[PDB]
């Protein structure tokens, strides 16, 4: 899973986040939706016109998971498990795209933090994202 | 494969302020990096044995330097393709033997390098059109697996 190195790198990163948990997340499901179109088809309740209302309240949703996430990153499950039921269960998101998702975020952040996202940041930090989409989809097994 | 307008002016509107070399070593060094498995095909590199072992080898940064230089041929004719691309898909196909997905992971890879350079200035609409990028080419080099 993640390592000594890798934990504590997540962390140094997410630490330098930093409050901007708002327009990041935000930011990163725009991308997603432009970029990968496809993904638009699971949300037709919402608004998706640049800085919708509405994307932005998510954005934040999905941003402060990802960190509650980090701060209990040895025992992730029980910490996402729940957003489990909702994913999987009625969402039913196809496993592919929270690889999307998980590389438009890593996108944002080598947008704004270049030095930071090295290539032994970027690995980790890949490493956390692949469980973070790992529990999620759990209720797949 | 539909070209638009301003997805041209955007690709080679990037493209010419590249760093073909700098940014050539880097995807490569960190799809060594990022995900292991794939210094199988570069063992003859010599040391690939630690992050730091391999961001210094001269050859992966060298080749590292021919692979990008590749996508700019991708860039500088963006209607041929499946064609600059046809003699490079059997040598990856026949005599390498790499697995379709590590093309596209590349791929991935290139535009994580091209964004952390140019910041701000690499916008949605351009992170679309260079994903539609390695899409292609990365298509372009598996048609000789079918
Ligand atoms: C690490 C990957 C992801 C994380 C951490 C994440 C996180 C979240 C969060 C925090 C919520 C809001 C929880 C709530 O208010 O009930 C949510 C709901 C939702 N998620 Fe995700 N998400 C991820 C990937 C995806 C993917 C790949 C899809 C499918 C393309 C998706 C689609 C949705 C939808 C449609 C909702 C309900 C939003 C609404 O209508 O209010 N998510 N997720
Ligand atoms: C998807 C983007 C890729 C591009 C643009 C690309 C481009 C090229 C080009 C132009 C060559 C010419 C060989 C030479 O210059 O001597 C080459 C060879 C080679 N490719 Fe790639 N290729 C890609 C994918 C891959 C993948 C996924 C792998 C394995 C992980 C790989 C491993 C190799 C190796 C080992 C050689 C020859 C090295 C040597 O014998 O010195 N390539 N590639």
């Amino acid at each position: 899973v993640l390592s000594g190195t890798d934990k504590t790198n997540v962390k140094g990163i997410f630490s330098k986040i930093s409050s901007h948990a708002e327009e990041y997340g935000a930011e990163t499901l725009e991308r997603m939706f432009i970029t990968y179109p496809q993904t638009k088809t699971y949300f037709p309740h919402f608004d998706l016109h640049h800085g919708s209302a509405q994307i932005k309240a998510h954005g934040k949703k999905v941003a402060n998971a990802l960190i509650e996430a980090v701060n209990h990153i040895d025992d992730i499950s029980g910490a996402l498990s729940k957003l489990s039921d909702l994913h999987a269960q009625k969402l039913r998101v196809d496993p592919v795209n929270f690889k999307l998702l998980g590389q438009c975020f890593l996108v944002v952040v080598a947008i704004h933090h270049p030095s930071a996202l090295t290539p032994e940041v970027h690995a980790s930090l890949d490493k956390f994202l692949c469980a973070v989409g790992a529990v999620l989809t759990a209720k797949y097994r | 494969v539909q070209w638009s307008a301003e997805e041209k002016q955007l690709i080679s509107g990037l493209w010419g302020k590249v760093n073909v070399a700098d940014c050539g070593a880097e995807a490569l060094a960190r799809l060594l990096i990022v995900y292991p498995w794939t210094q199988r095909f570069f063992a003859s590199f010599g040391n690939l044995s630690s992050p730091t072992a391999i961001l210094g080898n001269p050859m992966v940064r060298a080749h590292g330097k021919k692979v990008l230089t590749s996508f700019g041929d991708a860039v500088k004719n963006l209607d041929n393709i499946k064609n600059t691309f046809a003699q490079l898909s059997e040598l990856h196909c026949d005599k390498l033997h790499v697995d379709p997905e590590n093309f596209r992971l590349l791929g991935d890879i290139l535009i994580i390098v091209l964004a952390a350079h140019f910041t701000k200035e690499f916008t949605p609409e351009c992170q679309a059109a260079w994903q539609k990028l390695v899409r292609v080419v990365a298509h372009a080099l598996a048609r000789k697996y079918h």
